[PDB]
């Protein structure tokens, strides 16, 4: 098996003699054949922070990594690393990453605080942003790496277990894991795309942390995977949080297209940032379109059934559903990031605060509709599944109103339930 | 069964 | 490989219209080809308890899960499932599963509390007994599906690794897993049956929980596999406790007979519960024989 | 897959009638065809300490392993195993290990005090010097063991999750893990078909995994050389979500510092053990990769970070490292040990007597390797790189050879800015 | 530049 050099939302020459080395929220980086070298060129979405800047390579980097500090460079076959930090108060360094024959150099990842750098063979190097190693680590082959703070991404492969990953903290002491190779349930890549696919065989179009700290992947299947209790072993769990195809088809009027993609860029809270590539090939072309935003939404709806209700439009009782699961989900997240890590951008406190408050909406609509249909069982489920005291007396009011005694008392020794855990 | 005149109640709160 | 719908102790159609759907300690699930559709029948062995019923199976259902409460039904292809509760008190309640280009459903499982879907694609999807969703989780492909009160059993499998297993439990607060993807030391299939292994390619003919909550599995070489101390990591093994080929010999007073075959239904305790099968096919047909008991 | 029973430091017959069945610090054990049986010869490093001996194998051992107070051989079909005391105080006991059909001895292991036979079952049988009896216990397959005093390194390999390993201590009751079964990153042998005519691949026959030695270090730790030829040395054991396993020498990278630059291909490297912070060693001259008759000298190979790059190492130019560039590969082989190191004080305790006195040395020449970093960026002008390696000292009495470096190099500012980490310090220290 | 003198004053410490 061929390890090849991986770059987040990086794409393939094909036909022409430039391509994006990588792409995420702060930027993108372009790589243009220059006879013999290359022009390399680092242009940023916030205009007002950061100046766009070109420069040229004379070594052939076909391996990148963007932050909102530094730019990261490798080479995959010669070992020769170079961080380019954005402002020109720090100095660029440079660095030639040791590799016995046939490793190479298939991922790097750099932080305001770490580099990374991993090979084919599993060495695990890593540096603090002025170049100064920290330790040399031996681990399975490395595939991919994302990196944030001072945590660590990596996705690894065998011909043992096929895809698995790890999630680490480089602390000031040591390197900690909260997962050590643990499975990746990634669909694998089963054509006018095979380009893309000798050039990303995994098919990792790419990978991140959520703004909120939270690992994500998207692979072939164009589906964002996000990995869910990572801070308690037994529970992680990876969730399927966007079907970007199932998106498409309802912007399109559910309509099947073959000439609109997404590109991932990034995740923050609730919306994915991308790139809509309109054409044949699946991935961005130049000059880069402006990013696009798509909302997550869980994977819940069926083809046939949205087009019997009718962009498509969705049934208010049906996107309830969808509400109701997606601020399920949301919720549980922000919570364990709140009660573990604390705030990062200062709204979180907030959003959590809206985002119960969407969920308990939802729930009490899919418990209207239950008591419509006179499925007293059914609404009673819901009701358990809320969360204000004061969603549990909006219940009873809609109990109340549906005529049906039964479920309000019912619903009342609920209310009585939880206010007597209030007493103790 | 309308509960616009209830979710409004509760977001009041 | 193929990924086939599966059911606990599920026999295929063969050369006739009519099959079995799913099987175990509380009934049986058949199903017949008709002029225009299907006709299910749910039946059970503690005819006092429960009341058999049948009904027109517009859909064609080709998966299925029995308990105690209920039975749950799914359509591999158009992932479609309906859910019907034993007494009539409660209603009974159809959902659709979403699948992508080539995603089948390839095994369901219902509790008392739970309602579970696995997909070729390794989509795990579970609800509560009235269809009020709770996750979507991706893992490994799921080809077996099993479950028991919150508890969860599953098979999966791995382009590289074969089969695997996951032990997990959906508690009140979240999934919490106790085995993720382990090896299953289970025996692939190694003929008048060739119609069954078209049917279970993976040669699983059921699998399980014990009444004391502890994972079964019963493949083609037709020993009985017990996972015991799975809430130790360290001490938790596979147990051969019962190798039905031993038994059977017994029972023929020494004598090497290829009619009878064993057919799983449930482990409880201290007996097996099966279905002594006579005649070429290693699978029962119509109509049923009495439920028998073997000693462990 | 076919297990091979395995041995440290083991070679195997090849096209000659002689091999050595194990080898180590303390001495190497070689068997010889002798017609219809064989003659088994036990040799020392320590020729004062103890007498070389042989005696004849009527049953065909193709399992050893040596300490320093007897030898364990075994057989790996049979499932004969037999225990042979040094001196004369502890009689020879000889045993039959249970094995089912196809179950074959994989590997065995034995300190003063204890002894531990696997099997490509995954059966882990361990007794005491005396031959009584432990729990037995089921694991996966074992293809290789080693052990220390009364703790056990073994690897298990199975066609589900390639290599593993388990770190244990075999105590008076029962056997506690320390870590059981977490993957083990060691490198497989990638063998082609010209390898098939190759002069090497009896070894690979012989020794599929590649596993040319594992042992624990002096110190404790556990370290494995595989066919990549690099030393892993397993750190932070004690504490399973930081374990991590790190290459500490590429024995390729020193055969080529030693030739001055040049590629070779009839120099190579048998492992025998790690003291401290040198690789005790064979050094192999010839077609095959494995030593044979007569056995060289051992060598001495002091470890080296994997840091080192082979086209900058020849510009600056057996090959000359600039200081500077040495001190960047010694503030990370000092940090390395100096953690090992403490860790080892912080839990076991010295076992030598001379630990507190190392590691003192050692943090000394951790600062000094690291200061020499810092004045290396003072010169350059690099106050923030300068002040990111100042954090990483140690010694207080090294902040202030940091100051007096800042105030040589004329930088006012990185000098307040040290003081406040000796200031910092103090303040945390009153806590 | 030269430390040598500085290191040797750490080491006599």
């Amino acid at each position: 098996f061929r390890y090849m050099p991986f770059s987040p939302a990086g794409t393939p020459f094909g036909f022409t003699d430039r391509r994006y080395l990588t792409m995420n929220e702060v930027g993108y980086v372009s790589t243009v054949k220059n006879s013999e070298q290359y022009s390399i060129t680092v242009s940023f979405f916030d205009v007002g922070r950061f100046r766009e800047y070109h420069f040229e390579d004379l070594f052939g980097y076909d391996l990148c990594f963007l932050n909102e500090k530094g730019t990261l460079f490798g080479q995959s076959k010669t070992g020769q690393i170079q961080y380019r930090p954005h402002d020109s108060i720090h100095s660029n360094w440079t660095k030639i990453i040791p590799l016995q024959a046939g490793e190479r150099i298939t991922s790097v990842a750099a932080t305001p605080v770490r580099v990374i750098v991993g090979t084919s063979l599993g060495y695990f190097r890593s540096f603090n942003q002025f170049g100064v190693p920290f330790a040399v680590e031996k681990t399975s082959p490395i595939v991919a790496l994302t990196a944030q703070n001072y945590r660590v991404f990596s996705v690894h492969y065998s011909q043992f277990h096929g895809l698995s990953y790890s999630l680490s903290e480089l602390g000031t002491s040591s390197k900690r894991y909260y997962k050590r190779e643990c499975p990746l349930p990634m669909s694998l890549p089963n054509d006018a795309n095979l380009d893309y696919y000798n050039f990303n065989p995994m098919g990792i179009k790419s990978l991140f942390f959520s703004s909120y700290g939270d690992p994500c992947i998207f692979g072939s299947d164009n589906t964002l995977l996000l990995l869910s209790k990572w801070r308690s072993p037994e529970e992680s769990k990876w969730l399927p949080i966007l079907d970007s195809n199932m998106e498409i088809w309802k912007m399109s009027g559910g309509k099947e297209t073959t000439d609109i993609h997404v590109w991932p860029l990034a995740l923050a809270y609730d919306t994915l940032n991308c790139i809509l590539v309109k054409g044949k090939h699946i991935w961005p072309e130049f000059p880069l379109p402006l990013p696009s935003e798509m909302e997550i939404r869980m994977p819940v709806f069926v083809k046939s059934k949205l087009l019997e209700e009718n962009e498509i439009q969705i049934p208010v009782s049906m996107a309830a559903e969808e509400e109701y699961l997606r601020s399920k989900v949301l919720s549980e997240l922000l919570t364990d990031t709140l009660e573990n890590d604390g705030e990062m951008y200062g709204n979180e406190n907030e959003v959590l605060a809206a985002l119960n408050g969407a969920y308990d909406k939802a729930l009490l609509r899919l418990f209207a509709s239950a008591c419509s249909d006179q499925n007293v069982e059914k609404a009673l489920s819901l009701a358990h599944e809320l969360k204000q005291d004061r969603a549990l007396t909006a219940a009873v009011k809609i109990s109340e109103r549906a005529e049906l005694p039964s479920l309000v008392k019912k619903i009342n020794n609920i209310r009585e339930a939880r206010y007597e855990q209030q007493l103790k | 069964i309308n509960i616009d005149d209830i979710l409004a109640e509760l977001d009041k709160e």
